[PDB]
């Protein structure tokens, strides 16, 4: 259980697990949906899909091999599996058909058709996916006119005036041997993943790709997208939080662990060792919720959203939750610490061994792009387990009490009040 | 709930103090009827304390 | 209040009529533009108070594109008072947009309540 | 009593009890559908709450399932704490308390949601109706509680006694010293169990062939197909089913969804449409009918298929089918068809 | 247009308008009902409110009734006011407003009403599924709207216009002077609707024999059986329907309903068990058609049957099957089967 | 007010011992007789104050039958005091029927609330 | 609906005075509040009264 790193101008990472039954195999870049601009906008998911079209996908099956692909902020990935012994044959289709000849793929006819069904996907998404396009929304008015606003997906405005220049463009000044990374997961070896690279040569491009004029700023604003005719309120909230790389990123995981989540129809979730249950249940105030702590490569944000049916109490659920987060502060206990230290180490030692190779890669390319190196599952328990609460109420001191927020929200929030009386809720007044 | 939605005599302060729906675009013509009602304890007070000393 | 049967009836009169419209009629044209509430943004059947089942009816039996637009118009009013300013002069309602879209309605409703009431107390022959 | 693991140098652990108990066994309609929510409530020795609160300290959590066939109990848990959930497994199998308040409060409004979830797609309505018409009695009972038969607490208690028995059970183990799971599982309250049988049947189903349903319902329209498959033909449907969603196919962007359940008695192959114009609905599904009724080759598919059975077979003891190399050609006989929606401007079975 | 009428010395009157409207002619599910459920409200020249004040007086009431072939328009009345009630009709025919706020206020939370109410009643459940699987989609069609296919205002009255045509109708009057029925006709607004054709086919109906369907459902349960019968078979089986529920009979007491409605292209025979005991409906089916299938004399029930029918037939026009002289024998062939309830425990079609 | 946690085990070890059982257990068979509940058609769990949340649980884990016969003798005794009369001494509760049929789900919901507040309020050890 | 219950301040007078709901039996013990009511109205009423002859 450990990642071998090895350069020759090609960075080549490998997590070899001889128990698997399949190898992952691809090439992961450090551009995401922050390294674009509003007017090529989803440029990046429309190239996730050129790669997963048909005639890309039927070569692929004929030889007993499957694709990926994922579009983040941060990085992309177009990942090849196959069976152990069938590995240089993946390394070769990725090769020929992705880095070396894409005039096959940028047809005329293969183009149309890829964004008709492109921006079905985005239609659907916006009038169907309401917890998933409210947590859209809260990242565009936290991180207004800045990279990290931008949508993964694109916006239907802006997804209409794409043309093939402005993919052949973005793979100019992105997809760039500098800005790579070619990973390895699953039952195959570090020394034969180098030897079959070496064999071959195996270059996409230099490098110099362009560095981004704004960083990323956190600001505190709303934005209410009110529609009467749907039955629920969806509802995202959340402060700044810790970029990757950074001292207190385990601190802000652990702190988000304590309020947990929730749903209301589960029989064992209603018996959590959690005290804002204790405030929910008598009047049922909401179905579910759920805390999240999100990190990137310049910001972060620490949270929570809801979705709820009982639209005349609102005003009770975001004042409870809200008092709760005061006494990080205050008057956290150690009963509520050690709780939160082991549900942790669960949640990432399930999100960190999984049984799917792909995700592993996915993982592996990330963390490699940014550190040059994966900090192993046994070094983050460690620092999980040295957490005091005196870290916790120092943490909360400095990045909940009396802070700005944002809000987003959609659905049936007439309920719903004004900033500035969410915004006093922040602090207590009796401390 | 919170204590001043659900104490009896707390309940009509919140719903005629601090919860009220207004509208968006009253102006300050709007509030007199809050200076009416310093006036009236105003004289209460002062008067209590004068007739004290008054025959 | 004065029925919108009893304000047609009179107006009509003063429209058909040659000599009373062009004496009438610039009057009331001047009367509209010194009111402004085309400068918020407003069309006049938003002013109706609808505090009242005639007209409470008839904004149920509107259509629901109608309907939408109406709410947001009302909106935007209340946000262009609240900081004593006006509209910019390309958002104006215009004089061929400020139509009687709830006449209709309105006129429907009560001529249905006169006929309703004339019949609880009717007068029978023998 | 069987027991198995396997070890790995992971952080995480896993742990399941396997019980033949699913829906086909079932005395009455619905009565392991909530037998399964019945676990993991109170036990005569300790509460449900002081379970939830103990393994959290610990780092692990509880979960349940249900299929046609099996009930299976499942533990998450960091590695060092094996023996602490072999107990608690054990006694959720044994002294389960079954009292009537957590019918009333807690048993009974979850089922209600499972349902009312379930009810609202056409999918998965299509698929128990070829069940129904395919099998009749064992794997075409019912699988979830609704209320048209009356599920008392006897009969529930009585259902457990059942199948809660040491000759139907398998104990599995993901990273765990297998030398150490059975000692545990010796010295526990499950090798006191009550020695039964095992309910599986080495007879092969019957099944029926040519029959028809139609359903109404408000929503997006369906027409589905179904055909059994016996045990020497199921390295031929899987081809088949993995064939019909690839980028091999011209047909594959008319399709839903395909694929094959597969069970130790065989096996039955499942294909969907789904749209909500219901014209579309039509036309497609007799442009499916009329072209695998004149034949298909499949060997292109060999190899695509070696790769997604052995992604699938990942945490699994795995039926093995590995007879993929004879597979070649597969012509359309006869089979079940069921219809969902706006029925009537759907087609009909015998113009197909 | 075609007129008819008989006088008799009695005081009230009553007058219909027959039109072939019913669903069998529905272009889409439930406009036939929706439809009838337009008639008697507002018209372009007077108010729903004007006319139930104004017949009130008179001493009148109006109603309107939907059957699988006919939409039926029928006043009663004091038999002086004939040419008022003539001429309301006739503006029903012609000049009905269909406003869109009626649609929304009146009609849809109405004929809401009349498919709640039918939809807790198993036989009626069971009659259609009889009528879907016999024929398919003529008189198999859907009686009322449910919503599965959605139905506007414009298809509503463009299905007005198509069976209010002057060849599609019959006026009929009870304790009427015929001369004068014919003079206000003539003068009323109908003698001005447009010149159509008449919508009955002289063809019979496409008929299917040994289908099956069975439904889920809460409360109690149903085992039902349906015969297509054509014009020279027609005598028979209303002597069976009699015969059944006769005290001629030993099984007279396992039935719950038996009957043969009649068309002019034929009818469909129809029988009916009903109990809340499964095992008692399961039972008493098996016993009925195992008897049937050996044979019944039905010449003891020819003169119960000419009573009857002359009862039946009282104020009705009377497709005339006076041929009960040459019947018989019975001995059950083939059929249609359907089932309600408790299905899991209810009898299948092959086992009969 | 008291748990009946703690009156059950003061109870319990007067009536465990011998010579305090022999000593105050005629005291207090007659205190029952003297009170007169039983005149009026009451068992004693009929008396007991349901104002809070422990003895609103158990009355809804209550069987239906035992329900509908609560609510016919506490209607009943209602009716027999504002006549200022008592009843039929054929209608008298008699000892062997006033049970303690509502204690045990009174002392199920006592002991699952004293085990949820432990446990909000625990002190772990490293 | 019955204008007693449906006026602003005739629906109080009906809850608390005319549609109160009330256990059968209550006796006479519980009827000194009323009394305690007509005791504070003979108080002021005749207090008021010679408070305009008083110095
Ligand atoms: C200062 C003046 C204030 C004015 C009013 C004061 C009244 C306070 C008296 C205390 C009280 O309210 O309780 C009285 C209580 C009986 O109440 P209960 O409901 O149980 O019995 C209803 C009755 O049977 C039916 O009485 P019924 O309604 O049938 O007839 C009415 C009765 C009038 O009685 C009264 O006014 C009651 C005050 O008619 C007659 O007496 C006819 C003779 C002319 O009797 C007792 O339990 C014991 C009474 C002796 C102790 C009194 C000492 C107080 C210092
Ligand atoms: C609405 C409330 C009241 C109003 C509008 C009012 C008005 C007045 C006015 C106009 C005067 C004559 C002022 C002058 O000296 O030129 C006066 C005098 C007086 N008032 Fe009041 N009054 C109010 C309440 C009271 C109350 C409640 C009291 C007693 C508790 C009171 C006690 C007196 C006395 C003792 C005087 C004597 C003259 C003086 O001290 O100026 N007033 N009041
Ligand atoms: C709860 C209401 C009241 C109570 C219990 C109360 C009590 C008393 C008592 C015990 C006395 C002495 C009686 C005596 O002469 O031996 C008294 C005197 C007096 N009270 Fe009140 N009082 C009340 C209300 C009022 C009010 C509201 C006023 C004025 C408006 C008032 C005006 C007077 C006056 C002028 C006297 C002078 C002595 C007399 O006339 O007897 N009282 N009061
Ligand atoms: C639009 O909505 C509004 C709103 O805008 C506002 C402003 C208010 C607030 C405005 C008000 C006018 C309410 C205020 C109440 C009053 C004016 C009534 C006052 C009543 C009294 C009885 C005043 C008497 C005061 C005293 C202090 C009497 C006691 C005397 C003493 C202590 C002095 C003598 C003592 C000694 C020891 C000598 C609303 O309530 C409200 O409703 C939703
Ligand atoms: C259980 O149900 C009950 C209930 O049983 C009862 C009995 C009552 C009845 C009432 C009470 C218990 C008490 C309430 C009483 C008050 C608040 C008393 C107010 C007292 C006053 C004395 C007000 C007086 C005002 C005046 C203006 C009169 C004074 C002077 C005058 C008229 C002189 C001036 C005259 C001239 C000509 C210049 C209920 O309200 C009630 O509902 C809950
Ligand atoms: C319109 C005229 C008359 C009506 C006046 C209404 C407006 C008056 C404002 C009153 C100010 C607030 C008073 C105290 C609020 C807290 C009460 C409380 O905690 O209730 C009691 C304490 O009991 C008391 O001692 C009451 C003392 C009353 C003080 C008299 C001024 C405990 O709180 P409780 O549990 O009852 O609240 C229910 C919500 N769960
Ligand atoms: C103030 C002490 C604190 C406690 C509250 C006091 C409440 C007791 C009040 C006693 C009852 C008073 C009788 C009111 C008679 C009915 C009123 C009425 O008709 O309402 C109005 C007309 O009232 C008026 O114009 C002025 C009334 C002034 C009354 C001054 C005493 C009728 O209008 P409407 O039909 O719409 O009814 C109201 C619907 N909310």
């Amino acid at each position: 259980a450990e990642v071998t790193q090895l350069s020759n101008g090609i960075v080549v990472a490998t997590e070899h697990n001889p128990s698997a039954h399949t190898a992952s195999v691809g090439v992961v870049f450090g551009s995401g949906a922050a390294n674009e601009n509003p007017y090529n906008n989803g440029v990046s998911n429309l190239w996730k899909n050129i790669f997963l079209s048909k005639e890309n996908s039927a070569v692929a099956a004929k030889e007993g091999l499957a694709l990926s692909s994922n579009i983040s902020r941060d990085f992309q990935s177009y990942i090849v599996s196959s069976l152990p012994g069938s590995t240089d044959k993946s390394l070769d289709f990725l090769n020929q058909s992705f880095i070396q000849q894409k005039a096959n793929l940028l047809s005329s006819s293969n183009f149309e058709a890829t964004k008709k069904s492109v921006l079905k996907q985005v239609q659907d998404f916006e009038e169907n996916d309401h917890p998933n396009r409210v947590l859209e929304h809260l990242h565009s008015t936290a991180f207004q006119n800045t990279p990290l606003s931008l949508p993964t997906r694109g916006t239907l405005e802006s997804l209409e005036n794409l043309v093939v220049a402005d993919l052949e463009s973005f793979a100019n000044n992105h997809f760039l041997n500098s800005n790579a990374v070619v990973v390895g997961t699953g039952n195959i070896k570090h020394e034969d993943l180098v030897n079959s690279i070496e064999s071959k040569n195996l270059s996409l491009q230099t490098g110099t790709k362009p560095v981004l004029k704004k960083k990323a700023a956190f600001l505190g604003s709303e934005v209410r997208l009110r529609d009467d005719t749907l039955p629920k309120a969806w509802i995202s909230l959340a402060v700044e939080g810790e970029p990757v790389n950074s001292p207190n990123y385990f601190v802000a995981k652990l702190a988000a662990q304590i309020f947990g989540s929730y749903n209301a129809f589960e029989p064992a979730s209603r018996l959590q060792g959690i005290k804002l249950l204790d405030n929910i249940q008598e009047y049922q105030l909401c179905d579910n919720f759920n805390h999240f702590s999100l990190s990137y490569k310049d910001s972060g944000l620490w949270g929570f959203s809801t979705a709820t049916r009982n639209v005349t109490m609102i005003d009770d659920l975001i004042h409870f939750t809200l008092k709760q987060w005061n006494r990080l502060t205050i008057s956290v206990t150690d009963t509520e610490v050690e709780r939160a230290k082991s549900l942790l180490k669960l949640q990432l030692g399930q999100l960190y061994e999984s049984g799917n190779p792909v995700n592993d890669a996915n993982l592996l390319g990330a963390e490699v792009l940014i550190k040059g190196s994966k900090l192993s599952l046994g070094e983050a328990f460690k620092k999980i387990d040295a957490i005091t609460v005196k870290d916790v109420k120092a943490w909360a001191g400095k990045r909940l009490w009396d802070q700005d927020i944002a809000i987003a929200g959609t659905g049936q929030i007439e309920g719903l009040l004004d900033y500035m009386r969410i915004r006093s809720d922040m602090s207590m007044m009796r401390w | 709930m919170a204590f001043r939605k659900s104490n009896v005599y707390l309940s009509l302060v919140n719903s005629y103090i601090i919860d009220s729906p207004q509208p968006s675009s009253i102006n300050y013509w709007w509030n007199m009827g809050s200076l009416l009602g310093l006036c009236l304890v105003i004289q209460i007070v002062t008067g209590i304390f004068m007739a004290m000393h008054y025959s | 209040p004065q029925s919108f049967t009893s304000i047609a009836r009179i107006g009509d009169y003063i429209l058909k009529s040659p000599v009373l419209s062009k004496l009438c009629v610039p009057v009331a044209n001047q009367f509209i533009n010194l009111a402004g509430y085309k400068k918020l943004g407003l069309k006049f059947d938003d002013l109706i108070a609808e505090e009242n089942p005639i007209m409470q009816t008839a904004l149920r039996r509107l259509p629901e594109d109608e309907s939408y637009a109406r709410a947001y118009r009302i909106i935007r009013a209340h946000q262009t008072e609240l900081t004593h300013h006006l509209l910019p002069r390309n958002e104006w309602i215009k004089a061929q947009e400020d139509v009687p879209y709830l006449l209709p309605y309105i006129l429907e409703a009560e001529a249905a309540a006169k006929e309703k009431d004339e019949l609880d107390n009717i007068e029978v022959s023998k | 009593l069987t027991v198995s693991a396997r070890d790995a140098p992971t952080k995480i652990s896993t742990l399941a009890v396997k019980v033949h108990g699913g829906s086909r066994y079932a005395t009455k309609d619905g009565v392991a559908h909530l037998l399964n929510r019945f676990n993991f409530q109170n036990t005569n020795t300790r509460s449900a709450l002081k379970l939830v609160r103990e393994s959290e300290l610990l780092g692990g959590t509880f979960k349940s399932t249900l299929d046609r066939e099996y009930i299976t109990l499942k533990a998450t848990f960091l590695k060092d704490d094996l023996p602490y959930y072999v107990n608690a497994l054990a006694d959720v199998l044994y002294k389960t308390a079954f009292k009537p308040h957590e019918l009333t409060e807690s048993v009974l409004p979850a089922a209600r949601y499972d349902y009312a979830v379930a009810e609202q797609c056409p999918v998965k309505s299509a698929e128990d109706q070829l069940y129904a018409i395919t099998f009749r009695k064992g794997l075409g009972n019912p699988l979830l509680y609704d209320g048209v038969e009356r599920v008392s607490l006897q009969d529930i208690k009585d259902f457990a006694d059942k199948v809660y028995t040491k000759e139907n059970l398998e104990v599995s183990g993901e990273n765990v010293v297998e030398a150490d799971l059975k000692r545990f599982v010796d010295e526990s309250l499950l090798s006191t169990l009550p020695a039964g049988k095992s309910l599986v049947s080495k007879s092969e189903p019957k099944f029926f062939l040519g029959e028809e349903n139609r359903v109404r319902f408000i929503g997006d329209s369906v027409a589905a197909i179904g055909i059994p498959v016996n045990k020497a033909s199921l390295a031929q449907y899987e081809v088949l089913a993995n064939y019909l969603t690839s980028a091999l196919s011209e047909l594959s962007g008319l399709i839903s969804s395909a694929k094959l359940d597969k069970f130790t008695d065989g096996g039955l192959f499942t294909l969907f449409v789904r749209d909500q114009d219901s014209a579309v609905v039509s036309s497609n599904i007799k442009k499916i009918v009329a072209d695998l009724k004149k034949g298909k080759d499949l060997s292109p598919a060999i190899n695509y298929t070696k790769l997604k059975n052995a992604v699938q077979n990942e945490s699994v003891s795995s039926p093995i089918e590995l007879n993929f190399d004879a597979v070649k050609d597969f012509k359309l006989g006869k089979f079940n068809y069921v219809a969902v929606g706006d029925v009537s401007n759907l087609p009909y079975l015998d113009e197909l």
